[PDB]
């Protein structure tokens, strides 16, 4: 969740 | 549009009406701001053979005990490999003792 | 990361050399060992020359990267969801300093 | 694209307020109470 | 930055020794990345220490 | 050799300065190294190009 | 600026005391001669409730001699951690324990 | 950007709490690489500004 | 306990580099005056 | 029609904002 938002954005 | 491109005056005899040139072809206000800017193949090549006239010219003036003749450089005033016009601005001396504009610029974005 | 690098091979099977700088991309491929088509949409052919020999070795046409077009959707994005109040001059001179980036920032590309 | 909208509804108003002034001193409800 | 870098590489791509000689079965690679740990993944203790040893 | 300009026939009427400009720019010309080897033939090429645009 | 007198010491602990601790813009209108961060810094520095001004012992001193090491910049960071939190008495405290022990 | 203030606060604290160094053996071999390094290229370290230095 | 024992390990390597790097400056210097002299010589 | 339509970048049918329709009689 906050990896994967983190990550592309 | 060729039709937008009428202009009259009414000076002694008339209105008289004329229009600008364009029965070539169609109209092209602006055809490319590429074709003005002298792109990086001929701004490189031409700097290149710029610099090498200017330490021609610098080893000439040394030689023939001349100054910095900016008549002689309007000729190589174009735009150098940097900015000719740094090379004998104001602050020559004042900018020249600071090295690493480019990343202090890059990191701006982050300041 | 492998998601987030790019890796080129150039050998007998793979004639065209990728390459992806800070800015526009870039393909490399020789003039006199099998050269591709060789398209040329504008006039963006870089003649390598030899260093020593002086002859036409390799071609490197670029092209816009997909990030810098990225931006300027943005920018043209911004600049259009920048309504409601700012006066056409403004709006000028934005559009102005934005397209002055595509430009001369990178111009051989451009086109 | 908002802004028209906007200056519209003040334009309203500013008409609203120009006709209520124009009928409270009108000819029809002061100058003729005034003649009275 | 754009010019001089792209320029000077494609230049010694050009004026490596035969780099474009693929004929005795030769190959080369190019490879592009970026680390994404060039900010907070950082050894605070190693910057003091490397920031000593050169000023 | 500067010559895309339209400038480039009133400086070749005017003197053989024009000639070592073009020179000059065009110093890297590969082919000015392949014809070489025939130098009376180059300076009979480079005439009559100079004749060609006084014409 | 920022003598920090007694006076309006005071006056800021009485501010914090009536007003609150996340309002700093209100606690700046009563003392006229700071602002809100040199207030709120003040706060948390000298007039925190919370803070220990005194009883410097050995263990504290064992536990700083031990830190200094490991991380030799970084001093706000071990503010917390080794319990003084006043910011600047670590520093001092450093300062002593190497002037104490070069003679 | 309150989703990556509550991010930096978790990994910051994940980083104070937890030990994730900096694999202090690959960290020292390291250190003393750079080491090698400057005393190859034989770089001085930096003299901190004096107040009478002219430029 | 690893940032400390990181630290201590840290300051060891420095103390055993420098003494290092000394004795490798006094070995050049030392080369250096031998080579000098017989240039000289 | 004026125009040459053919010395323009790829085509320019309508640039109203409403080009619905989508053809030209190339097949």
């Amino acid at each position: 969740e906050f990896h994967k938002k983190f990550m592309e954005k | 549009p060729q039709s937008d491109l009428r202009w009259s005056k009414q000076t002694d005899v008339g209105i008289t009406h004329f229009r600008s040139g364009m029965s070539h072809e169609e109209d092209q206000l602006i055809p490319n701001l590429y074709r003005y800017i002298q792109p990086w193949e001929s701004e490189f090549i031409d700097s290149q053979r710029v610099w090498a006239e200017y330490a021609l010219k610098r080893q000439e003036a040394i030689a023939q005990n001349r100054r910095l003749t900016l008549e002689d450089l309007e000729d190589s005033w174009d735009r150098g490999i940097p900015r000719i016009n740094t090379l004998f601005q104001k602050d020559r001396h004042t900018l020249a003792y600071d090295k690493g504009w480019r990343v202090r610029t890059d990191f701006k974005q982050y300041q | 990361q492998w998601e987030n690098s790019f890796v080129s091979v150039y050998s007998k099977d793979n004639p065209n050399l990728l390459f992806n700088m800070c800015g526009f991309e870039c393909r490399i491929l020789p003039k006199c060992r099998t050269s591709y088509e060789e398209f040329t949409h504008k006039d963006g052919v870089w003649n390598l020359q030899n260093e020593v020999t002086k002859e036409r070795t390799a071609q490197c046409f670029l092209r816009v990267d997909d990030e810098s077009m990225q931006r300027f959707h943005n920018r043209v994005r911004q600049i259009l969801m920048a309504s409601g109040s700012t006066t056409f001059t403004k709006i000028v001179n934005k559009w102005n300093t934005a397209l002055i980036g595509l430009m001369t920032y990178f111009r051989e590309a451009v086109v | 694209e908002a802004r028209k909208r906007e200056l519209k509804k003040n334009k309203k108003q500013r008409m609203m307020v120009r006709a209520a002034v124009l009928k409270m001193k009108d000819p029809k409800q002061i100058i003729r109470d005034m003649e009275k | 930055p754009p010019p001089l870098l792209v320029y000077k590489w494609c230049q010694g791509i050009n004026n490596l020794q035969d780099v474009w000689e693929t004929s005795e079965g030769e190959c080369n690679v190019m490879l592009e990345s970026r680390f994404e740990k060039m900010y907070e993944k950082i050894d605070l203790t190693l910057l003091n220490r490397l920031l000593r040893l050169i000023v | 050799t500067k010559f895309i300009t339209y400038r480039s026939k009133k400086l070749i009427q005017e003197s053989d300065q024009h000639l070592k400009d073009v020179e000059k720019i065009l110093q890297n010309d590969k082919r000015y190294l392949v014809l070489d080897c025939v130098p009376e033939e180059r300076r009979k090429l480079i005439v009559a190009y100079v004749d060609d645009l006084d014409r | 600026g920022g003598v920090w007198r007694n006076t309006e010491d005071e006056i800021l602990k009485a501010a914090v005391m009536k007003y609150g601790k996340n309002q700093w813009s209100r606690i700046a209108s009563l003392l006229h001669r700071k602002s809100a961060k040199q207030c709120k810094a003040r706060w948390y520095e000298w007039l925190d409730p919370s803070i220990k001004k005194t009883e410097w012992s050995r263990e504290e001193e064992e536990k700083l001699l031990h830190l200094a090491k490991l991380m030799p910049t970084q001093w706000r960071t071990i503010a917390p951690i080794i319990g003084r939190t006043a910011a600047q008495c670590l520093e001092h405290y450093e300062f002593l324990l190497d002037k104490a022990a070069q003679r | 950007t309150r989703l990556y203030l509550k991010a930096e606060q978790e990994r910051q604290h994940n980083y104070l709490k937890d030990g994730p160094y900096i694999t202090a053996e690959e960290a020292v071999a390291v250190y003393t690489t750079t080491v090698h390094w400057l005393e190859s290229r034989r770089f001085s370290p930096i003299p901190f500004p004096p107040l009478s230095y002219k430029h | 306990e690893n940032f400390a024992k990181l630290a201590e390990a840290l300051y060891i390597a420095d103390r055993k580099a420098r003494e290092a790097v000394e004795m490798r400056a006094q070995v050049e210097r030392k080369m250096a005056q031998k080579e000098k002299e017989k240039h000289e010589e | 029609d004026h125009f040459n339509k053919t010395i323009l970048p790829k085509v320019m049918q309508v640039k109203n904002f409403g080009r619905s329709g989508r053809t030209k009689y190339t097949h």
